[PDB]
């Protein structure tokens, strides 16, 4: 059995976490 | 910057509030209070929040001349001081006395 | 430390939903604040993205969207529709910028009555063009979200 | 009963919370209105519920005194 | 039936979003 | 599918969508008993899997959503 | 009482379909003359309200019209027909309204050359786009003129 | 005779390729350098000749063209590529436009960063527009290439 | 039957019209 | 299959061009 | 016009290349040769070609300085012309020496 899409909508959650902590990151990093 | 003081005032030291001037301030007019303390001391803002003031002469640009006024009563009725004179402010940098005007 | 005012007296904050770089930099080019721009073209970015999207919720939500319906002959008036209502939409923006404009505004933007305007001239083609645009996409969504080539022949 | 009860000054500090939120809204503040938001008056207030509560009553009526009779049979 | 639809979206859809514009053309505009 | 039968059955690393295939290459990356084309993994990674115990695409999920916490919190 | 000419020297009369208060709210407020607008504009919504209607002629009254001809499969020749007609006759507009600004305006607008460019701008991009719309509609009237929900099942 | 320099010093030479007066009045009078145009309406010609050629190469030769496909409902989506294809070589040319005005153009045009972006706005409109025009005479080149007329009954 | 109708649309419709406007900007511009 | 091939079309081919186009912005204005 | 040469100065017989100036000579800046000749002879232009010089003072519009030295170090090399003053063209008219400095 494969992963539906509600589990890749949790991941995408995930990701959007850990997208918001690298483009934290990225620009104080740039300052 | 746009909010200038007139020399020899002095701001008091507060953090910002949201309740402040707004684009009439810019645009209309807006108002000065100008009072001289003998020491640093804590007061209310008449728009949120609490300053600190030090001794000599300090000014507060509000939006409005009640809150002014209102200010100028809480400085009689707590502090004692009844040297705040009142200033409208025009955007062209006009500046004309509206309490006291008695004298 | 992140919360200051520098002008303490105006009643606003420097936070960093407001003072981070990146949001001053994505709302200060952001059409409406980018620099060298005439409103004309301001107007035209900020339709187009508008219009794009304001085609998805009639198409996929109005009176003419089900599987009970009749094939997807009701489809093709599905979308016809969806794409009359994001342009009606766009004129109704549309006359509520001429509105503020002709009464002439006092604001932020270094616009004039003119100015403004040609933000709701812009605002207009590049709305009626976001929904087209968007209505074409959402046709072309069969051999789009496929691989077309495969299926067909020769 | 909202303009009966509830009365001026409520509205007219919660639309200063409101013209605050506009003229630091970025993509916002931008548009300007031309006559300033207030509260409506006291007066306005009473006939804005007036002519509420008198709509309400005359309408409610009408659907009732024409439906129940139409639908005796 | 005994109907004129397109006269019914002029008149009760059109119109009154027109007149509701040309008054406040009316009641904005400075002289 | 790989572990009823690890001696035939080819890994596969991840689908394919390019809009640029003709049928022959869609038919050519697709599989026996697959629905489309993929890539054929060349990584090692299933023998990993199955040497240090995963068996179902659930604790591949978990896996995969630890990952990208642990990286939120590098981050 | 109700013929003045305020200037009697100028050839021209002050009589109540000139000096009418509401038609010169009209005229003053028709695009071209309403206060407070960059040409593009006012060539845009004059191209829109002509565009509009200039498919009305061509779909009816053109050489595809009849009930006497092939099904209507013969009515999308029409409407796209009547379609090109339009936005052909706008583009002849636009040819006439660029070649009066390309020479050197001299008239009561203060227009340019450049004004009378986006004038002519507008012109095109509402005429068309009005065609354009027309004939959406004009393809939605079978919907529109009647309840559509009603007929379709479910 | 023919290759003069007039300024020598400038590395030019005016030749019957430079200084023919025909070419001379046939560039000066293509829309960037035709007097008297706005720079939204130079973009706008432009743009709708460029979006009327665009569609052509992607139609005829793209990858839905063939004749061993399946009918002419092939066509249509071949119509529709060809049109969306188009559109969105006119947007990144948009883009490019845009991304030269928004940093600050240093030409010989009289263009500001304002004036390349009023271009950049006419150039969309014009390219999708002519786009649009050449899917809409190419929807209708089977009837425009024949005597329609005549063939139809009645 | 050999016929380019397409070229009869360029030179008897288009490029007549085509010649009239540049001819009217030849006879109606200033230098 | 388990596809999402919108986002293959966001991510491969729109995001880069427009992430291009913003590092041009980024390098090329003064201040 | 807009490449004018200083008062006194004659333009050499030449029938103008391209690989002379460019844009950079209208907005940045650009560079000019004064040399005295005895006579009217054939020299090579540092931008490809052949030139006459007149008898008199000559002046030519260079865009580099290098080109403008190369020129002069040709005529010592050949003609014996060794007062060439060698000038920085700002877009604006402002003229100042650069070739030689110490006289
Ligand atoms: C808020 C409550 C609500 C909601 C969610 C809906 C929803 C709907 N109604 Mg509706 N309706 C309502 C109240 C509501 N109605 C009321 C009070 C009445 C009056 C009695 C009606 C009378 C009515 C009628 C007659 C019809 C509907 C219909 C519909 C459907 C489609 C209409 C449409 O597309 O609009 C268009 C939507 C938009 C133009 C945009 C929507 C707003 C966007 C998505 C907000 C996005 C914000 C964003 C996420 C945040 C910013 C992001 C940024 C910071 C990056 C839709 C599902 C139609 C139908 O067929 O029913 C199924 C229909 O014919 N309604
Ligand atoms: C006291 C009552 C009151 C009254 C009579 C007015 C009256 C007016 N206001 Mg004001 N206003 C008020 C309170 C009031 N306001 C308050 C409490 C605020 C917040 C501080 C504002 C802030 C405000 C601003 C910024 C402006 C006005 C303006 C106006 C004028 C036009 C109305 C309008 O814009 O349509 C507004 C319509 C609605 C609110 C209905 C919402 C319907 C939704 C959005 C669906 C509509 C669909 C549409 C196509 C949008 C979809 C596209 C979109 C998703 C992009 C009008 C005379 C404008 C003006 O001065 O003209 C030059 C103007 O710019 N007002
Ligand atoms: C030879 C002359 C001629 C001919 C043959 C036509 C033929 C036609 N005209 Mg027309 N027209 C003409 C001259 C002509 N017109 C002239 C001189 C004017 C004044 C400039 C108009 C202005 C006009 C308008 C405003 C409309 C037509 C419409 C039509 C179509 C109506 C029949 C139909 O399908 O029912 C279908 C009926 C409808 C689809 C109407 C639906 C309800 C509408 C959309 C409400 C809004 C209409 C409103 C009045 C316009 C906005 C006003 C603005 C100020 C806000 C028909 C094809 C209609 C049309 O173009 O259909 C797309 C229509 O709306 N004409
Ligand atoms: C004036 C006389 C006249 C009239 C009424 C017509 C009418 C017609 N001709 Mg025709 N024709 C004529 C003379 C005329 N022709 C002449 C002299 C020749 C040359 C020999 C031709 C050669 C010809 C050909 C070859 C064809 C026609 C065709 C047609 C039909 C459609 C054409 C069309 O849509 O045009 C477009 C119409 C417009 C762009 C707009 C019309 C004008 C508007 C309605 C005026 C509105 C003013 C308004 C009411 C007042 C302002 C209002 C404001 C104040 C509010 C149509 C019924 C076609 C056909 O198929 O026949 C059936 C066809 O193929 N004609
Ligand atoms: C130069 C070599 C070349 C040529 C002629 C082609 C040609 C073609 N390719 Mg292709 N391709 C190439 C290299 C080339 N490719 C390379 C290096 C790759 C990368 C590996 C690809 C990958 C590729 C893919 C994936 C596909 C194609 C496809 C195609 C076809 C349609 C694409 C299209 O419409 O583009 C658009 C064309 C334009 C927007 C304009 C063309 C340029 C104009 C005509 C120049 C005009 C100049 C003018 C005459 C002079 C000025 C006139 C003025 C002075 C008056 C087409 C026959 C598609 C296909 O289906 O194959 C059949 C397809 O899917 N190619
Ligand atoms: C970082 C490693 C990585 C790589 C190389 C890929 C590669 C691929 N993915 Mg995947 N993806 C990833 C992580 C990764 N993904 C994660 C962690 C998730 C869970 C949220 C997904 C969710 C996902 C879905 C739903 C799909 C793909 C698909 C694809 C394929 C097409 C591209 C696409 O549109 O997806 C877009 C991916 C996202 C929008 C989310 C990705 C989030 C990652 C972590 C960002 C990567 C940042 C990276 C670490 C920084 C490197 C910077 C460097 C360039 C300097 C492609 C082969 C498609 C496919 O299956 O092909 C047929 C598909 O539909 N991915
Ligand atoms: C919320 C919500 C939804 C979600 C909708 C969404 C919006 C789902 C999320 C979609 C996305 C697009 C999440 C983004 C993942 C992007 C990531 C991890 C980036 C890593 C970049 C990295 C490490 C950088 C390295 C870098 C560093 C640090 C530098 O310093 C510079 C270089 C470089 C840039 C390379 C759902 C609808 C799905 C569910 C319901 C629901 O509520
Ligand atoms: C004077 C008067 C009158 C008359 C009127 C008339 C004459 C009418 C009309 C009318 C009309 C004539 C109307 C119209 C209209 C229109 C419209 C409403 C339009 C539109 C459009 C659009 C919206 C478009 C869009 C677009 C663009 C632009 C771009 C792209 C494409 C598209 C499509 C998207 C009477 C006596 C009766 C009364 C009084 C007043
Ligand atoms: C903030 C942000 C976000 C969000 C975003 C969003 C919200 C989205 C979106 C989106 C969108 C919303 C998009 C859009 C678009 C569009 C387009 C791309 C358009 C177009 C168009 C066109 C192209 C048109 C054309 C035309 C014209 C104009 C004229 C004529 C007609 C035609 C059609 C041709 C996130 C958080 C996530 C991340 C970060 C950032
Ligand atoms: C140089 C020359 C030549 C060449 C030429 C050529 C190259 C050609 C061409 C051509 C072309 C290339 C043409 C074109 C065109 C076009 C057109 C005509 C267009 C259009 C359009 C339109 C009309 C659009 C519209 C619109 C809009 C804008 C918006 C909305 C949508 C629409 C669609 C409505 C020769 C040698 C031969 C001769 C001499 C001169
Ligand atoms: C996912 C994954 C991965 C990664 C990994 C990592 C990087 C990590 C990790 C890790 C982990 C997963 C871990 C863990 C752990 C656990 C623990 C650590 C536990 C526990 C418990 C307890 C209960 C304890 C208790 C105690 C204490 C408290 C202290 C000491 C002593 C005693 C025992 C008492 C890999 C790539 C390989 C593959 C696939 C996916
Ligand atoms: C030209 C024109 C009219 C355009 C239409 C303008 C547009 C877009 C919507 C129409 C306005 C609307 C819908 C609301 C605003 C009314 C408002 C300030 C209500 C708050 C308020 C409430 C709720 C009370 O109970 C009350 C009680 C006693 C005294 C005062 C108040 C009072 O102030």
């Amino acid at each position: 059995m494969l992963i539906n899409n509600f589990e890749v909508a949790g991941a995408f959650v995930a990701a959007l976490i850990a997208g918001f902590f690298a483009l934290m990151l990225s620009t104080t990093l740039g300052k | 910057q746009a909010n200038s003081l007139p020399p020899g005032a002095s701001s008091p030291i507060f953090g910002g509030s949201t309740g402040g001037l707004l684009r009439k301030a810019l645009v209309e007019e807006k108002y000065l209070i100008t009072w001289g303390s003998k020491e640093e001391q804590v007061f209310e803002m008449p728009t949120g929040g609490a300053a600190t003031m030090v001794a000599g002469v300090n000014g507060l640009y509000l939006a409005r001349k009640e809150q002014c006024h209102a200010l100028h009563r809480q400085l009689v009725a707590k502090f004692k001081i009844r040297d705040s004179k009142i200033y409208r402010v025009l955007p062209n940098g006009e500046q004309t006395l509206i309490y006291p005007k008695d004298g | 430390g992140m919360v200051s005012t520098d002008d303490f007296q105006v009643g606003t904050l420097l936070t960093p939903v407001n003072n981070s770089p990146f949001i001053k930099f994505f709302i200060n080019n952001l059409p409406i604040n980018r620099p060298g721009l005439d409103p004309f073209f301001r107007g035209l970015e900020v339709g187009m993205a508008h219009g794009y999207w304001l085609f998805g919720p009639f198409v996929v939500l109005g009176p003419l969207r089900l599987t009970a319906f009749r094939p997807p002959d009701i489809e093709q008036l599905s979308i016809l529709a969806a794409l009359i209502s994001a342009i009606v939409v766009v004129v109704a923006g549309t006359l509520a910028l001429s509105l503020y404009a002709t009464v002439g505004p006092d604001d932020d933007t270094k616009f004039g009555a003119e100015g403004w305007s040609r933000f709701a001239g812009g605002w207009l083609i590049g709305g009626g063009g976001g929904a087209l645009f968007a209505a074409l996409l959402y046709l072309f969504r069969g051999p789009l979200l496929v691989m077309l080539l495969g299926i067909i022949p020769g | 009963f909202m303009f009966l009860i509830s009365w001026r000054g409520y509205w007219q500090e919660l639309i200063e919370t409101l013209v605050w939120a506009h003229e630091r809204t970025p993509l916002a503040n931008l548009v300007r209105w031309k006559d300033k938001p207030v509260a409506m008056s006291i007066v306005q207030g009473r006939l804005i519920g007036l002519a509420h509560f008198t709509v309400g009553y005359i309408l409610t009526y009408a659907a009732f005194v024409i439906a129940s009779t139409a639908g005796l049979s | 039936m005994n109907v004129y639809p397109w006269l019914v979206y002029v008149t009760t859809l059109v119109f009154p979003l027109v007149s509701l514009a040309a008054l406040f053309i009316l009641i904005e505009r400075d002289t | 599918q790989w572990l009823t039968d690890p001696t035939k059955v080819k890994p596969i690393a991840h689908a394919i969508f390019d809009p640029h295939f003709g049928p022959g290459a869609v038919k050519a990356f697709t599989p026996e008993g697959g629905s489309g084309p993929v890539n054929i993994m060349y990584s090692g990674l299933y023998y990993f899997w199955y040497t240090i115990g995963i068996r179902h695409n659930s604790e591949l999920y978990e896996g995969a959503i630890f990952l990208i916490l642990l990286a939120a919190l590098f981050l």
